[PDB]
DNA sequence: CTCACGTATGCTATAATGTGCTGACGCGG
DNA sequence: TCCGCGTCAGACTCGTTTATAGCATACGTGAG
RNA sequence: GAGUCUG
């Protein structure tokens, strides 16, 4: 099985998993940890976020790749915006505090 | 250790007092004609009643707090419409409300998507027909012999039994579905590159031909208008509007049979 | 929005509806006609926004031409439908709810507030009874409960001018009321007046929560919850699924619970309901709130549709499957893919076969992007079309794009970084990977069905850190060790070996070549052996003082095999190196000299070119098993019938009397023990040797070429035990307990195992494999608390410039040196300058790393100890030095700023753990443990040397030892130790202190089996305390009647005798106490658990005599199974039940009060008056005897050391170098090389914080915990400027502990524990700044290390300016 | 190089410095256009970048210098 | 399943752990030629359109 | 037909393949003799006897 | 578990005392559950269900 | 501008008035 | 007594069974 | 959620 980009999980937005919901492969914290003790850190950053969550950027890296530009331009993951408001959803204040 | 709702709530109900008749008839004058402690008494002491008829009703769409609950505002109602000039008893009238709020409130919250009465009370008689004919046929009932038993459309008896089905749990199923409402990447760039081109391919046809086609269609201008329509901006034509229309078309359908599509873009 | 930190507070009631877009009224959800939402419902329009892109809902409004443009009509908003994941709304409780996380979350804030029990406000909350809020009148104060009638009475008397409330109204104006100032100052009087030891501390606790709340700007009030947050919409959606259903989040089943009853609640005191029915609905109003936050926690979950539990909002964040461990600290990713790996033997070790439809996929933007620059599509979806077809114009562009882009290969577990690697994919037609031999030791790759993941870098920074750090080529050595983890096997070691190898005479001996091609012409021609013994004429190239290579050519007796590999050996290398017949233990050696010598592209190119030629040679000789491989010894059936007599007579004198079941246990398995060993030493002398070949004229012994002897001498795969079981005897079988089955398998495989033999075997079988799949889990968990535990550690400076550090010596445990001093400090930054034994003349500077060379020259001058800068002892506050570190153990060379060191430390020591489980278990079938240690032979002659011992002399002439550490040495002539050798207590010394002893001569016997209690003094016995049935047990003999006494334990004893310790006293003729030698102790030996004394009271003992045998059963197996959890002791800081004692202070002591037999030991220094004065057991008995000047942390008592005394007492150095030791103890038992600087990093991260005595110029006063570093940044800017001075004192942390202790609780919610994390988080108002790996990879952000270590030093200097 | 990256950490250095510099110069040839200065032998921008580094034509100092150069050449045609 | 006559011996690697060398007779014979019948459903359902 | 290798049998202690092995061309060697006598024909007795 | 009765004993576990608490267990097929059991101090406790 | 359609709140009267599945993990703080 | 922990991907399947009155006026929005 | 599995 392989996959390049496919449909997108609902809530966490992250890809699907299994080749019958024609799924990316799990990237778990065991393999986190081999790219942090390298040094791969735009490795794992691509993992993270245009590879997974971040809409705007895995769109915006596609149009990137075809256009052949090989950039990044990374965003925030969504997963963390729903983290964010499940915690609000508790009633817990949890802010961004800006620079 | 007594720390659960219920057992503290049914303790509290035990520790009650009993109506009688007579009592019944003296708290239930005093209870009409406006009295704080009859309707207080005439409740409390009738809190039983609807323990009873609420511990017979679970396991059906709420919990036996809630069941008990709606069936006591059935018990406010009923002390507030009791009749004591009739001389039939309370325990008997108060039945009736108590069972009519406790079901009327199962058919609203038990299920997620509100349902109307009309047609739970018609599912109702759909179902001990079906139980009737169960019994003597040793299969079940299809739509069509509930509907041949009722004199009522099949079609009718097939939509009750459509909405009878209940509403599953996503907490998993989550993962296994998809944002459909939300486009891929690829389809989302296809788009961009469809979107790119015709400002290209405006300015690439005739001046005239690709103000009015790209206005009409609203690629360029702010709203999709008809041919018809094309006039207010400085067109003003009927005839010459939709011969420019199409003539902006013709001269693209061959820029698409030159660069590489037409018939290999017909497919998509 | 790019921002700087997080912070988490309490939510006032009024925040929670600034979020809010309003008030959601009603349970209704969707119209089940129009499935559109229902008014002011939990999916409102109006409140969350449009279903539809820029659309309203009753459908006036269409197109993006329409924007923010709120119907009139329906009231929604024309947006994008986007925003109802992000819009949320509210609900007004009609009565005050109580938030679960803060009522019940241990310890609880809103009691630890109150100071008021849980079991109170509960009381309150469910109405049950009234509480106090306030009373003028002292007759009833604050917070005292009445019940039902207990409200009545003051009612009457009093009432009006007393307040009492139930429900959460009371405590929400009980918080209100509570004023945090006051009772600050309240508190601080108390604590000046009267501390008492224990009350102290929750007195101090709760000071800081109420100064902690006040900083906070937190309001008590606000845990009460008044107004009800809703999640947005999508965030708990309603889908339908094709069949025509719907399936919706159980939130919403929780939403509408609330929602019913707190709108009941609102009719019911429209209606002024009496107080019953009103108090019941606000019990159900709280039930549902606290259901829809945390279900569970208070009590029975709420069961929906199967009966399982509703899944809750802090479901969906707590547990591993929440959103932390699940969707954020790892992720399913694009541009990934699997399939089955199978051998790719021609691929270079650079390159892996990736299948042409599987890579046509991963690369689709690629193709696109290229397709579109050729103009050979002219848009995207024609390119799509193109693929779709497979057109054969795409497969030649799809090769232009795959070249020189690497991809990632993965495998689970991913163990360790190797674990990931990068390759050059070379397109293949198939659909399996291709992987190259050679790598399949770091992913633990076997071709049986094991998949791997591909993942390719995208962006042109990603491919250049695959290229560079993570590529297979750049990846040589293993991180956790120096030696190298690419290495030959299987084949290609068989195949290198039939070469090398030498052969009597055979086909040209002793012929005579030009060079290794004349010999490979010979070969080849079919007139010369592979083990043709013939002279050949070689030219080696040695490298000479500078680096140019110095030419040598001569001749040396060798083989016609080892002179072809000659041909791929690189130049540099000694043609030593292919002239012994090569195994793949030697290869090994071969490929990191090569490393060392010529570097990386030649060991790659010779790495290459070994595998070929091994295979090459491999299928050329053609080996096979056959049945007349394993040759079972003529002589196996007299050593059994020899044995099985032997133990027939031991079996028939238990029935006699001079046996126990352990005693006749241990005989018999000795007995087999040594027969298995036997019969398996004959089978081994009959088949490695027993080769009878005819030496041109004569016969000769040589080497056996028989098959399977080859496969175990080469190493290639059995070991000498799987051919034991093969050829010789089975042996014995140890059952799921561990216990050993008392009959052995006489048999072996090739004579057949019977139906009771395969039985027995079972056992031992399936023990193993479910512990495969069962303890691979706490292994890992093991890896998982290390990495939490050292993710921030970094490499931060180049040199820290420190004298600092730990003194290594060469690890010589038991006999032989396992590992020397050179492999310990092989590279290793060395400190305080240290030369060669005459002091006159510096050998090796204060600031160098300690390479092979520095190494060499060190072993001629025979350095034993040498201060090395470590890990530890560096001064660098947020990281550590690469000098202090040194080597890159995986690089070969000194550590790179910026490389995240504590990753790689966690992984590393967790790797080998997680390995040996799964490995050692399904391996194995018995368990082959020897236990011949117990009488010391010395292999050469000295003076023996014994350091630690005090034995008395006993009437044989002999030295019997009565010390417990006591460590025999053998000292040469010169003075150096060289062997070393445990002497027990209980021992027979043959010679006594510094007396010569010859090669192979024994200086000491002791019975392993029962440790002996051996008495001092010389007299009589006494039984003191020893009585019948209480405390011992009597059993007796037949004819005349020989009794034996077995001392049972509190376990078995009785009430009556628990409070007696019975022990053995020896009284003299006259029976009075005889003192033990100079001091005022009376003799007496206090009998442990089962101590079988033979011989009766009143019998006159001669001193150094066995009183007493404890019984030693050694039941354990040699396996991880049993090192792992001591090593998750040591690392979790645990002190054991018995943790010695050590002195606080210097000076002069002598001894106080007893409680019985306690000891009240009084330290009295002799400069610093204050004395110390300690509780001691009566049992533990000192090393120390009573007035002797004793140093800081001087050993007083025996048994295990706890970490946290060495470290308080001693310091640093010490306790980094006991854990170091006694966890690469266990480790060593199995075989495992890490190095000690790993284990250096995760004690330097247990060691993080610190508790302060006095006050400084900041906020420290008595007690506080705070981190080394920020504490040592105090003292360094106050003893410039000056200010109060602050003593401190460093505190130990068992990793779980060290890992919640981080100022950051973004780690510390991912790692565990998160609703309580949480809690005291939004409590103290915690901002985290986002400083660690963990909380940026969370964030989704660069790592601050590695490549990111650039980009973000570059940040933090931002924010010195602009 | 091709096989191995060796030579080209032997001249930087630090490995996650090679890459950054690596990263820029051939994000230069990618964007920019940037001629390459060892003939390019159908090699990708990855590869060539790590040639010229290899060689000791580029480097963090000397893109440095030269982007100040390009650049006022800039303000100068814009003043 | 089929029995076939094999050899233990190494190949070039194409043996290496436990990988196996196949002849291509055996694939000509047919043997280990295994058959497979997939189950596909189409559904023709009722909705609000 | 198939080329297995050697070194997964020692270090797997299962002996049973190679006996099977034997076993199995001892088996086929005797199915190699009654096929060439049935492609020679030859006589029932001789068949029989052997 | 066949339904009768059962004498077990925790050896060890609780009380680092180490004292050998016997207990019985009856079990039905259909029913509650009826525990006699040991204290540390020698006292016949009963668990119903 | 008007009626039909969908949805809801109403009232009826023998007396009846007190609840209620799966059980057993193991180590530490 | 209570509550905090327990390795990493992959394959497939199943599942969301059951219950309740009838007819009059009132409340509210949508369609022609 | 309960399965039967491959490392
Ligand atoms: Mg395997
Ligand atoms: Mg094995
Ligand atoms: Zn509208």
């Amino acid at each position: 099985h392989a996959r390049s980009t496919g449909s997108y999980s609902l809530v966490t937005q992250q890809p699907l998993g299994g080749k019958a919901q024609f799924g990316g492969q799990r990237f778990g914290e065991m393999e986190v940890w081999a790219l942090e003790a390298y040094g791969a850190a735009y490795t794992l950053q691509e993992m993270l976020t245009v590879k997974s969550d971040d809409v705007n950027g895995r769109t915006k890296m596609y149009k990137n790749i075809v256009d052949g530009n090989h950039q990044m331009e990374p965003g925030m993951p969504e997963s963390f915006n729903v983290l964010l408001k499940e915690i609000r959803s508790l009633g817990i204040n949890i802010e961004l505090e800006d620079e | 250790r007594v720390l659960d709702a219920t057992q503290l709530y049914l303790g509290e109900i035990g520790y009650s007092p009993l109506l009688t008749a007579e009592e019944e008839v003296y708290f239930a004058r005093r209870a009409l004609r406006g009295d704080v402690a009859s309707r207080r008494r005439m409740i409390e002491s009738n809190l039983r009643l609807v323990v009873k008829i609420a511990r017979r009703y679970g396991n059906r769409g709420l919990a036996l707090l809630d069941l008990i609950e709606e069936g006591n505002l059935g018990l406010i109602r009923a002390v507030e419409k009791f009749d004591p000039e009739r001389g039939f008893r309370f325990s008997t009238y108060a039945t009736w409300w108590i069972r009519q709020t406790i079901e009327r409130a199962i058919m609203n919250q038990t299920r997620t998507i509100r349902l109307p009465i009309h047609i739970v009370k018609e599912l109702n008689v759909y179902l001990r027909t079906a139980r009737e004919l169960s019994h003597k046929l040793d299969h079940e009932p299809s739509a069509e012999e509930i509907a041949e038993q009722l004199d009522k459309p099949v079609d009718d008896v097939s939509r009750m039994l459509r909405l009878n089905e209940r509403g599953t749990a996503v907490d998993a199923l989550l993962d296994i579905l998809a944002d459909e409402k939300e486009n891929g990447p690829e389809d989302t760039t296809q788009d961009d590159d469809m979107k790119q081109s015709i400002v290209k391919w405006l300015f690439e046809l005739n001046a005239k031909q690709r103000e009015v086609l790209a206005r009409r269609f609203g690629l360029l201008g702010y709203e999709a208008a008809t041919l018809e329509d094309v006039g207010r901006e400085i067109g003003l034509t009927r005839e010459r509007v939709r011969q420019i229309q199409v003539e902006g078309l013709r001269r693209l359908r061959e820029i698409l049979q030159t660069q590489g599509l037409n018939i290999e873009a017909l497919f998509l | 929005e790019e921002f700087d930190a997080i912070k988490i507070a309490l939510a006032s009631p009024d925040m929670i509806r600034s979020w809010s877009f309003g008030e959601v009224k009603k349970p209704e959800t969707i119209n089940y006609r129009t499935f559109k939402p229902e008014r002011d419902g939990l999916f409102c329009a109006r409140i969350f926004g449009p279903v539809k892109d820029y659309e309203c809902l009753c459908g006036k409004y269409k197109r993006l031409k329409h924007r923010g443009v709120i119907c009139e009509k329906c009231g929604v908003e024309v947006t994008q439908t986007k925003v109802r994941r992000e819009r949320m709304g509210h609900i007004e409780l009609a009565s005050p709810t109580a938030h679960i996380w803060f009522l019940k979350s241990l310890p609880s804030r809103i009691g630890l507030l109150l100071d008021m029990p849980l079991r109170d406000i509960e009381r309150v909350l469910y109405f049950e009874s009234y509480v106090v809020i306030e009373g003028g009148m002292t007759n009833l104060e604050r917070q005292q409960i009445l019940t039902e009638e207990q409200y009545l009475d003051a009612l009457e008397e009093f009432g009006d001018e007393f307040d009492a409330k139930m429900g959460a109204e009371a405590i929400q104006a009980l918080l209100k009321s509570m004023d945090l100032e006051q009772e600050c100052e309240q508190l601080r009087e108390e604590l000046n007046e009267t501390n008492s030891e224990t009350k102290r501390k929750k007195l101090t606790k709760r000071i800081k929560l109420l100064e902690a709340f006040v900083q906070s700007g937190n309001k008590p009030e606000w845990m009460i919850l008044t107004v009800l947050p809703v999640l947005p919409p999508d965030l708990r959606p309603l889908v339908p699924l094709d069949g025509g259903r719907f399936a919706t989040s159980d939130l919403n089943d929780l939403y509408r619970r609330v929602i019913n009853r707190n709108n009941r609640l609102k009719r019911l005191l429209d209606l002024a309901a009496p107080d019953i029915i009103v108090r019941n609905e606000k019990r159900m109003l709280q039930e549902a709130v606290d259901a829809l936050l945390d279900n569970g926690r208070r009590g029975r979950a709420i069961t929906g549709s199967n009966k399982r539990p509703l899944k809750s909002l802090a479901d969906m964040i707590k547990g591993k499957q929440g959103r932390f461990r699940q969707n954020l600290l790892g992720k399913r990713v694009d541009y990934s893919g699997r399939s089955v790996i199978t051998v790719g033997p021609y691929l270079r070790l650079h390159q892996c076969g990736l299948p042409k439809k599987m890579a046509l996929e991963l690369f689709k933007p690629f193709i696109y992007g290229k397709l579109e620059l050729r103009g050979l599509a002219t848009t995207i979806k024609a390119a799509k079309k193109m693929v779709e077809r497979e057109e054969a114009v795409v497969w030649d562009i799809l090769d232009e794009v795959i070249r020189e882009h690497p991809v990632l290969l993965n495998r689970a577990p991913t163990l360790h970084r190797l674990g990931i690697q990068a390759f050059e994919p070379v397109l293949i037609e198939g659909k399996a990977i291709q992987l190259h031999p050679l790598v399949c030791a770091a992913y633990n790759a076997d071709f049986d069905g094991d998949q791997m993941a591909v993942h390719v870098p995208l962006t042109l920074e990603a491919q250049l850190e695959a290229r560079a750090l993570m590529m297979s080529t750049n990846n040589i050595l293993s991180p956790a060790n120096g030696e190298p983890i690419i290495v030959p096997s299987q084949d290609v070691v068989l195949g290198l070996y039939y070469m090398t190898r030498d052969c009597v005479n055979a086909k040209g001996e002793g012929m005579v070549l030009t060079g290794p091609k004349e010999a490979e012409r010979l070969y080849r021609s079919g007139l010369a052996s592979l083990h043709a013994r013939v002279k050949v004429r070689i030219t080696e190239y040695e490298k000479d003082a500078n680096g140019e290579l110095v030419a040598k050519t001569s001749l040396k007796d060798t083989t016609v095999g080892r002179a072809i590999l000659w041909m791929i050996v690189p130049k540099g290398l000694p043609y030593s190196i292919v002239n012994q017949a090569l195994g793949k233990k030697a290869i090994s050696k071969m490929l990191n000299t090569c490393y060392r010598i010529l570097g990386l592209k030649p060991t790659v190119i010779f790495a290459d070119q070994i595998m070929y030629t091994g295979f090459a040679y491999a299928a050329r000789s053609g080996a096979s098993v056959g049945i007349d491989d394993m040759v079972i010894p003529e002589k196996k059936h007299e050593i059994i019938s020899e044995a099985e007599a032997e133990v027939a007579e031991i079996q028939e004198q238990f029935q006699s009397g001079l046996v126990t079941a352990g005693e006749r246990y241990n005989k018999v398995i000795d007995i087999w023990a040594a027969a298995n060993d036997r019969v398996s030493k004959a089978m081994m002398d009959n088949l490695q040797t027993e080769t009878v070949i005819n030496r041109d004229g004569q016969e000769e012994k040589q080497v056996s070429f028989n098959s399977i002897y080859m496969m175990a001498d080469s190493g290639a795969r059995g070991s000498a035990a799987q051919i034991r079981q093969l050829a010789g005897m089975r042996g014995l079988m140890a059952k799921p307990d561990g216990s050993i089955i008392e009959t052995p398998i006489t048999a072996n495989f090739r004579e057949g195992l019977n139906v009771l033999q395969y039985f027995i075997s079972t056992h031992g079988a399936r023990k193993g494999l479910a512990d495969t799949a069962l303890k691979t889990a706490n292994s890992g968990y093991l890896t998982r608390r290390l990495v939490d535990v050292a993710q921030d550690l970094v490499v931060t400076e180049d040199d820290c410039g420190t004298h600092e550090g730990i003194m290594m010596t060469p690890v010589i445990e038991g006999g032989d040196v396992k590992e020397p001093l050179r492999d310990r400090v092989l590279g290793r930054v060395t400190a305080e300058d240290v030369l060669k034994p005459g002091t006159a003349d510096i050998l090796v500077p204060r600031n160098t790393l300690l390479h092979e060379q520095w190494c060499d020259l060190l072993e001629e001058n025979s350095v034993d100890a040498v201060k090395v800068r470590s890990v530890v002892s560096c001064d660098t506050d947020f990281g550590v030095c690469a000098h202090c570190y040194g080597r890159d153990l995986a690089r070969g060379h000194i550590i790179n700023k910026g490389e995240a060191i504590g990753v790689i430390a966690a992984q590393s020591i967790g790797e080998p753990g997680t390995q040996l489980t799964m490995r050692t278990f399904h391996i194995g079938g018995a368990a082959s443990r020897a236990a011949a240690e117990s009488s010391i032979q010395v292999k050469n002659k000295g003076s023996i040397k014994l350091s630690n011992v005090k034995s008395v002399v006993n009437s044989s002439g002999k030295l019997v030892i009565t010390s417990r550490n006591t460590e025999l040495k053998l000292i040469d002539e010169f003075g150096r130790t060289k062997e070393s050798y445990k002497v027990p207590y209980g021992a027979v010394l043959a010679k006594g202190d510094g007396e010569q002893v010859a090669g192979g001569e024994t200086v000491a016997n002791w019975d392993p089996h029962t440790m002996p209690v051996i008495t001092e003094v010389s007299g009589f016995v006494r039984f003191t305390d020893m009585i019948d049935g209480q405390t011992i047990t009597r059993q007796t003999d037949e004819l005349t009647g020989l009794s034996s006494l077995v001392v049972l334990d509190s376990a078995e004893r009785t009430a009556g005798g628990k409070d007696l310790r019975p022990a053995l006293k020896i009284v003299d003729a006259q029976g009075n106490d005889v003192l033990i030698p100079g001091t005022d102790m009376p003799a007496q030996y206090f009998l442990p658990g089962k101590a079988i004394v033979q011989l009766e009271d009143g019998v006159q003992i001669s001193s150094g005599d066995t009183l007493a045998r404890i019984p030693q059963e050694s039941g354990g197996t040699k396996d991880i199974t049993g090192g792992l959890p001591r090593v998750a002791d040591l690392f979790e800081a645990r002190r054991p039940k018995e943790p010695a004692i050590l002195a606080e202070i210097s000076g002069i002591v002598s001894f106080g009060k007893e409680t019985k037999g306690k000891r009240r030991l009084v330290i009295t220094p002799v400069d610093g008056s204050d004395p110390y004065e300690e509780m001691i057991p009566k049992w533990r008995q000192l090393n120390v005897f009573e007035g002797e000047r004793v140093e800081r942390g001087d050993v007083i008592s025996d048994g295990p050391e706890a970490p946290h005394d060495i470290l308080r007492l001693r310091g640093v150095h010490a306790v980094t170098r006991y854990i170091v030791n006694e966890v690469q103890d266990v480790y060593r038992l199995q075989g495992v090389k890490i190095n000690d600087k790993h284990i250096e990093v995760i004690v330097r991260q247990m060691l993080r914080k610190a508790t302060i005595v006095n006050a400084g110029s900041s906020d420290f006063l008595e007690g506080e915990q705070v981190e080394y570093s920020r504490v040592k940044i105090a003292n360094r800017e106050l003893e410039a400027n000056g200010k109060v001075g602050a003593t401190y004192s460093r505190d130990l942390l068992g990793i779980t502990k060290a890992s919640l202790a981080t100022e950051s609780f973004i780690s510390a919610a991912s790692f565990q524990e998160t609703t309580r994390v949480l809690t005291e988080a939004a409590v103290a108002g915690k901002r985290d700044e986002l400083r660690g790996l963990k909380e940026n990879v969370i964030v989704g952000r660069l790592i601050p290390a590695g490549t990111g270590y650039a980009y973000h030093q570059d940040r933090m200097r931002r924010r010195a300016a602009g | 190089a091709r096989v191995t990256v060796q030579d080209a950490v032997e001249k930087i250095g630090n490995r996650f410095d090679l890459v950054l510099v690596a990263a820029r110069r051939a994000r230069q040839m990618q964007v920019g256009g940037k001629d390459p200065l060892v003939p390019e032998e159908n090699d990708k921008t990855t590869v060539i970048a790590l040639r010229e580094i290899e060689e000791g034509l580029i480097n963090n100092q000397i893109l440095d210098v030269r982007e100040r150069q390009e650049q006022q050449e800039q303000e100068a045609a814009e003043l | 399943g089929q029995n076939m006559r094999v050899a233990f011996m190494p190949w070039n690697g194409y043996n290496f752990e436990d990988s196996i060398l196949v002849s291509e007779r055996v694939v000509q014979e047919d043997r280990f030629t295994t058959i497979h019948i997939q189950e596909l459903a189409c559904v023709s359902r009722d909705t609000k359109l | 037909d198939i080329v297995l290798n050697p070194l997964g049998v020692p270090s797997r202690m299962n002996i049973g393949q190679i006996l099977e092995t034997h076993l199995g061309m001892a088996a086929k060697g005797i199915g190699d003799k009654i096929n060439a006598m049935l492609k020679q024909q030859q006589e029932v007795a001789k068949l029989r006897e052997f | 578990r066949s339904p009768g009765v059962f004498f077990d004993s925790d050896k060890g576990k609780t009380h680092s005392s180490g004292k050998v608490l016997y207990n019985a267990r009856i079990i039905p097929y259909r029913g509650s559950w009826l525990d006699f059991e040991f204290d540390p101090k020698d006292n016949l406790f009963v668990r119903i269900d």
